[PDB]
């Protein structure tokens, strides 16, 4: 009984929550009703896993979300949908007033009305845990709720519990595609202030996964259920070995450990390569040398960064199904040999492995493939600096007429703010240009 | 929940509201008794948007009236969509203005404008929240532009954190739809550009043209125009009265579309627009859309886009839709039509998704846009303006009713320099 | 469209505070002379500014110790010698709360700012004056902004809950904008001077926050409109030569950072207020100096209604001074660095002042 706390914030989180909640009830066979015919049939069992999961006497395992947001156009969905018997009705909608798109609304003046009821539903669903392990936020860069509530969570919960793990996932805006014309501001503010806060934060972007949707699966008309379904199966392999029997397991704790070498620099980038559709299931082997020499192709991230732009700097590599610990250290060590992959003098190792033998399971009518065993890479590299600097450059751009400056203001955001998250996260962008040059 | 309280000022905006309403149930299912008669269950959830219950199962709208002249109150009453209203939400007198600003501004909305804002009172403080007002009125008259003007003056006097939306008509080029326009609506703009968060731009011209050449109408009614005009005042708030992928109150979209405060002054549009009988020849696809769309054609604002540069677009879709197709064919359109757009803004497009389409139309959608074409609109009525002041053609029937001469001077410098705030970004730096 | 003129700048350091002594406040400020330096506690980058004036008040035993008495006979009183030669004047503050803007200006009971020593030194100098040939006239106003609404500041509010006369704004087309139902009072000794300026700072809306515990939280103008009445060659009745001066002396609020200076309900909402006044002011002084450069630009008065009344200040006709408030703390780095920003930015404004006459004959 050692548990992790997911919290979903905005129209995104909720959308991964309900993909990555569909997943892991068709994992453990635990239903839409709560009920789970696993222990009361065999005779026996503990397949509903309490990591994620609780329990009721009347056998209802209630998941541990709070899917939190502030708008009710999201969360009636599943209030009035497929899995409205399932969670606690504590979801914390507010019902009322739209964060509109900037982050000094969901920051000062309606995020403060909510937080204390998400603290306190916190606090009641750590308070039966025997010892957690961290936190699981999923939020979206180009929001007021994920800007703005996210840097409040993460401000409020780096004073009452401290020393516990508060991991993210990440919409990176995509530099040419976007469905917002005020998203850098948040994106930089929310880079000043879930900065000295969090841990590590996984990026994902919508471009590069609509083109590995078109060019893998062959869908010229992706929609976001299609989307979620794969940052679903993502993190979904990052919290399997709490809830899965495995070989080599790894922890929570051990991604801000081989992943986050300065206390700044933990913006990394998944990617999950065996992407292919029921009729290229066929036609290839699919062992790990074609697996993991695919999670590396530039064509197969999930940012819209190209790693051959920057030397990586650490890497997680975490397995699933019929992995035999022969085929990962020969496939480590011919990525290793390859001149494009290109690593700094001080992490030579670089190589983080974890396997696991629950395979993945298939969502019906879905779009992905019932493989024996699935990657999934999570990469620290150099490259996201230029991504950052594109981002900088618009704010450099637009904040030089004080563009939309007064609706920031006008919820009590302080321009001084501005200039000081533009000059902190510049600071970053000198980091990365540090850990580049090599010792001497 | 949200909560629009529309207005009415004018025969205009009367004739705008019930064919909207007339629209609204329809999307909605209720009848013109008030009774509920629908097929989903999405539509009474967020019915509170645009009405109230009264007491079994009935639901009543959310219209507050006004109409210096008793002909369009009964006009609506003896209609279709009529027995549903509140009756005394009605508030009419008699005199009308006269096609004079003075005598509807100072003169006779000074004595109902106290009545309609206790109705606006009384319906406002039974919403639990509140996001805006939906006024619809017409430059060219007493009634709407005064009275409207000095409501939205006293409700953002009194309301002011809510957005005061409303869906103006403006003046037409070429015909004038009445003698002495650009003083009502020079001084319209004056209490406009400084109280308010957003405001649509409508003309008559662009909309005969729309009715003549894209829906090959030959005889439009009034009844064609409006119909032509609630269809975006639906898109607007079809992200709250519905669900879908990627939600847009009227708030995001302001503070989205609106960089600086005073250029809140937009050009809508509606995407699938087509006749009788060509409609089974056409693909009814996004791209079909998204360049029906832009074309300077649909819009109704009477002033091309290709003489300026789109300082924000806006585009709220209906249907069951692809976003990689949305969001592609917004960056090709910004990256092939670049030098009608701006740079400075690196992205200049916010687009928004519904998932409840319309009553018949697979797939539909609504554009916004702020251009510096718009620049046009106000530079030809500042220029009749002129004309018409540096020898005071039309001017004395203004000052007897209580004004001055001074507050003219104040719309023309104020019309003009936000002609030059537009100007200033027109040209590339 | 007269003669040339250039926008005059002086910067001003308080000393340490009371919340910065209990914090240990470091002195992130020197002076290498005549200019101002910044370093960053952690010594990582410095900046460098210089202007026309400075002064400092850090402690009272430096060298070159600029007080009260001294701000004057370096800033105010060239203001006062171009309004007796004619020209207009005007004089505002800038910095954040806590910097020390409502004591330059205003000053205490016992360390008089120049508003208490401009109009004495106006009746020092028009004593020696006061002949037959010159005849003086000088008219007061002092008015306030407070969220965005006009008030005046010297009017006896009748007995209620609530009386505070909201006004308005018009625009003159030859003049300028101005101010509507404005107690234009008169003036001929200081003894009426100060009790009027006793009654405004008591009208004044004050409160209390973390920064300062009399925090003055409006915008407020002082003006003066003097003109003298002249005789010079005619051809019949003497005394029809007419010079006029107006006179602004305008002191602002501070950003106010609404976590710090941690407050809720009409003290956040009267910030905001503040805070756009002082975001557009900003924006106006960015477009002002791109004027010089040989840029279009365009200058938005209409966005903030202080802006709207001070046009001809800001450009037009009236020679302007700019006194930028700052402060010595480590923790109030940023916001002194961007007043200081500002400062320079304001330096290359360049107007147009011209002697102001009507000879009426
Ligand atoms: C199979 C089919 O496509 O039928 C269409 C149709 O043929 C056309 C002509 C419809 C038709 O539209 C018009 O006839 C029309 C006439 C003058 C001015 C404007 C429109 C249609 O009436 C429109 C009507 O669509 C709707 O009802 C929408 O819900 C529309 N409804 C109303 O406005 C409405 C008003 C009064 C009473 C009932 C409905 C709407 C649009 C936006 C938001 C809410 C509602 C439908 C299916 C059609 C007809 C009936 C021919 C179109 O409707 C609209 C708003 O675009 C015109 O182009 C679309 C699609 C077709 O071209
Ligand atoms: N991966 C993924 N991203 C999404 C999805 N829906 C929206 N987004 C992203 O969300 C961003 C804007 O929406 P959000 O940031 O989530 O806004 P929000 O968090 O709901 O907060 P609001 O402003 O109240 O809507 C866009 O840049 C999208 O890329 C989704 O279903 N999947
Ligand atoms: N676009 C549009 N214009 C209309 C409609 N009905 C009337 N108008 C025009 O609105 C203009 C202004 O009329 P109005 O101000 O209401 O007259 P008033 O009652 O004296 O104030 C008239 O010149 C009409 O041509 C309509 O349905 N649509
Ligand atoms: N030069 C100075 N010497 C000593 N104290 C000063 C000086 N300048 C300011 N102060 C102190 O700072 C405060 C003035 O700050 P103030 O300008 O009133 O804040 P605000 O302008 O934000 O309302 C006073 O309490 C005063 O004692
Ligand atoms: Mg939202
Ligand atoms: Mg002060």
């Amino acid at each position: 009984m050692r548990e992790c706390i997911s919290i979903h914030v905005g129209q995104a989180g909720v959308q991964i929550g309900n993909a990555c909640w569909e997943l892991y009830c068709l994992e453990h066979g635990i239903q839409p009703d709560g009920q789970m015919p696993s222990d009361k049939t065999i005779g026996g069992g503990d397949d509903s896993f309490n990591t994620f999961f609780s329990e009721t006497g009347a056998g209802k395992h209630v998941p541990r979300a709070v899917f939190v947001d502030l708008e009710p156009t999201v969360i009636d969905e599943v209030r009035t949908g497929t899995y409205r018997q399932l969670f606690h009705p504590e979801q914390l909608i507010t019902g009322k007033e739209d964060a509109a798109n900037n982050y000094a609304r969901g920051h000062y003046t309606i995020g403060k009305e909510i937080i204390d009821l998400v603290l306190d539903r916190i606090r009641k669903l750590a308070d039966q845990c025997t010892g957690l392990q961290g936190f699981l936020v999923f939020h979206s860069f180009g929001g007021g709720t994920g800007s703005g509530f996210t840097s409040l969570l993460m401000e409020r919960l780096s004073v009452d519990y401290g020393k516990k793990s508060k991991l993210e996932f990440s919409i990176y805006p995509a530099p040419q595609v976007s469905t917002a014309v005020v998203e850098p501001y948040n994106s930089i503010l929310t880079t000043h202030t879930t900065l000295e806060h969090s841990d590590c934060a996984f990026m994902v972007d919508n471009e590069a996964i609509y083109d590995i949707c078109r060019r893998n699966l062959d869908i010229e008309r992706p929609t976001y259920t299609n989307l979620n379904r794969l940052i679903s199966q993502i993190v979904s392999s990052i919290t399997a070995s709490l809830r899965f029997d495995g070989a080599l397991n790894v922890d929570l704790t051990e991604f801000q450990t081989n992943l986050v070498p300065y206390p700044r620099i933990h913006f990394p980038l998944a990617t999950y390569a065996p992407v292919i559709s029921a009729e290229k299931a066929y036609h290839e082997q699919l062992s790990v040398a074609e697996i993991t020499n695919a999670c590396f192709e530039p064509a197969n991230q999930m940012v819209k960064c190209d790693p051959r732009h920057g030397k990586y700097m650490a890497c997680c590599l975490l397995y699933r199904g019929d992995v035999v610990p022969k085929d990962v250290n020969a496939a480590i060590a011919t990525i290793k040999t390859k001149r494009s992959i290109q690593f700094v003098d001080w992490c030579p190792t670089g190589f983080k492995v974890g396997i696991n033998y629950q395979p993945p399971t298939v969502v019906p009518g879905g779009d992905l493939a019932k493989v024996q065993r699935a990657v999934c890479m999570l990469s620290n590299t150099t490259a996201i600096a230029e991504a950052w600097a594109r981002l900088d450059h618009k704010f450099d751009l637009m904040y030089a007429k004080r563009a939309f400056v007064h609706w920031y203001v006008g919820e009590g955001m302080e321009e001084g703010e501005f200039s000081e998250a533009r000059e902190d996260m510049a600071a970053l962008e000198k980091d990365y240009e540090e850990v580049g040059v090599d010792s001497v | 929940m949200r909560e629009i309280v529309h207005i009415q000022a004018g025969q205009c905006g009367n004739q705008i509201g019930a064919k909207f309403w007339e629209v609204i149930s329809d999307e909605h299912g209720i009848d013109p008794t008030g009774s509920y008669h629908g097929d989903s269950d999405l539509q009474l959830e967020r019915i509170n948007v645009y009405y109230n219950e009264a007491t079994g199962n009935k639901y009543v709208p959310r219209a507050i009236l006004v109409d210096l002249e008793p002909g369009t109150m009964d006009s609506v009453r003896s209609g279709p969509f009529g027995q549903i209203f509140r009756p005394d939400n009605f508030v009419f007198g008699q005199s009308g203005a006269g096609n004079n600003w003075a005598k509807g501004h100072y003169t006779e909305g000074a004595e109902l404008v106290d009545s309609v804002l206790d109705v606006v009172r009384k319906e406002s403080e039974s919403c639990d929240c509140l996001q805006g007002f939906q006024l619809t009125h017409s430059l060219g008259g007493g009634t709407g532009s005064g009275m409207g003007t000095l409501l939205i003056s006293k409700i953002r006097e009194e309301y002011p954190d809510r957005i005061m939306n409303t869906f103006s008509v403006m003046p037409s080029p070429k015909v004038s739809d009445t003698v002495v326009e650009p003083y009502n609506a020079t001084l319209s703009v004056h209490q406009l550009v400084e109280n308010t968060d957003e405001t649509y731009c409508i003309d008559n011209e662009a909309l005969y043209d729309i009715c003549f050449r894209t829906l090959k109408l030959t005889t439009p009614t009034y009844g064609d125009l409006n119909h032509l005009v609630s269809a975006t005042m639906s898109g607007v708030t079809t992200c709250l009265r519905f669900p879908g992928q990627l939600n847009a109150d009227l708030r995001k979209l302001a503070v989205n579309m609106v960089p600086f405060p005073r250029l809140h002054f937009f050009m809508p549009g509606f995407a699938p627009l087509t006749s009788r009988g060509s409609q089974q020849y056409r693909a009814l696809t996004v791209p079909e859309l998204t360049q029906q769309m832009f074309d300077s054609k649909n819009m109704m604002a009477a002033c091309d886009p290709r003489h300026g540069r789109y300082l924000t677009v806006a585009a709220i879709f209906r249907g069951r839709m692809s976003m990689k197709e949305v969001d592609e064919q917004m960056l090709n359109v910004q990256n092939k039509n670049s030098s009608y757009f701006v740079e400075w803004i690196p992205n200049n497009v916010k687009t928004a998704v519904c998932d409840i389409p319309p009553r018949g139309l697979k797939m539909s959608a609504t554009f916004i846009g702020n251009s510096t074409a718009i620049q046009e609109l106000f530079k030809r009525i500042s220029e009749q303006f002129t004309a018409m002041f540096r020898r005071k053609a039309f001017l004395h029937w203004y000052t007897g009713e209580g004004m001055d001469e001074m507050e003219f001077t104040e719309a023309e410098s104020n019309m003009n320099d936000l002609v030059s705030e537009y100007q200033q970004y027109q040209d590339a730096t | 469209l007269g003669s040339n003129s250039q926008v005059t700048v002086a910067v001003r350091v308080r000393p340490f505070s009371k919340r910065e002594k209990t914090e240990k406040a470091s002195q992130v400020v020197f002076t290498n002379g005549e200019e101002i330096t910044v370093e960053h506690p952690d010594m990582k980058q410095v900046y460098s500014f210089i202007y026309d004036v400075s002064f400092w008040s850090f402690d009272e035993c430096h060298p070159g110790y600029a007080s009260q008495t001294t701000v004057y006979e370096t800033l105010a009183a060239p203001l006062l010698d171009r309004a007796f030669e004619g020209y207009n004047t005007c004089l505002f503050a800038y910095g954040q709360t806590g910097s020390g803007k409502s004591y330059t200006m205003m000053g205490l009971n016992e360390e008089p700012g120049i508003i208490p020593r401009f109009c004495e030194d106006l009746f020092a100098q028009i004593a020696k004056k006061q002949t037959s040939e010159v005849s003086y006239h000088l008219e007061m106003s002092f008015f306030e902004v407070y969220n965005e609404k006009i008030h005046d500041l010297l009017v006896c509010k009748g007995e209620n809950g609530q009386r505070k006369q909201p006004l308005r704004a018009r625009e003159h087309p030859v003049s300028g904008p101005y101010v509507e139902g404005l107690s234009m009072n008169v003036v001929s000794s200081y003894s009426d001077i100060q009790s009027w300026l006793e009654l405004g700072n008591k009208q004044r809306a004050t409160a209390a926050t973390g920064m300062n515990d009399k925090s003055s939280r409006s915008h407020s103008v002082f003006t003066l409109v003097m003109t003298q009445t002249k005789t010079e060659v005619v051809e019949g009745e003497e005394h029809d030569h007419r010079i006029t001066s107006r006179i602004n002396l305008v002191d602002l609020a501070g950003s106010e950072r609404c976590s710090t200076a941690h407050s809720s309900g009409q003290r956040l909402k009267e910030g905001v207020s503040i805070n756009k006044s002082l975001l557009t002011l900003g924006k106006v002084i960015s477009a002002l100096s791109e004027q010089a450069n040989g840029k279009r630009v365009f200058i938005p008065y209409r966005e903030s209604t202080l802006t709207w009344l001070l046009k001809e200040s800001l450009g037009g006709n009236s020679k302007t001074a700019m006194i930028a408030t700052v402060s010595p703390a480590a923790s109030n780095i940023e916001e002194t660095l961007s007043t200081l920003r500002y400062a320079t930015q304001a330096r290359l404004i360049v107007n147009i002042a011209k002697v102001n006459e009507d000879m009426n004959a």
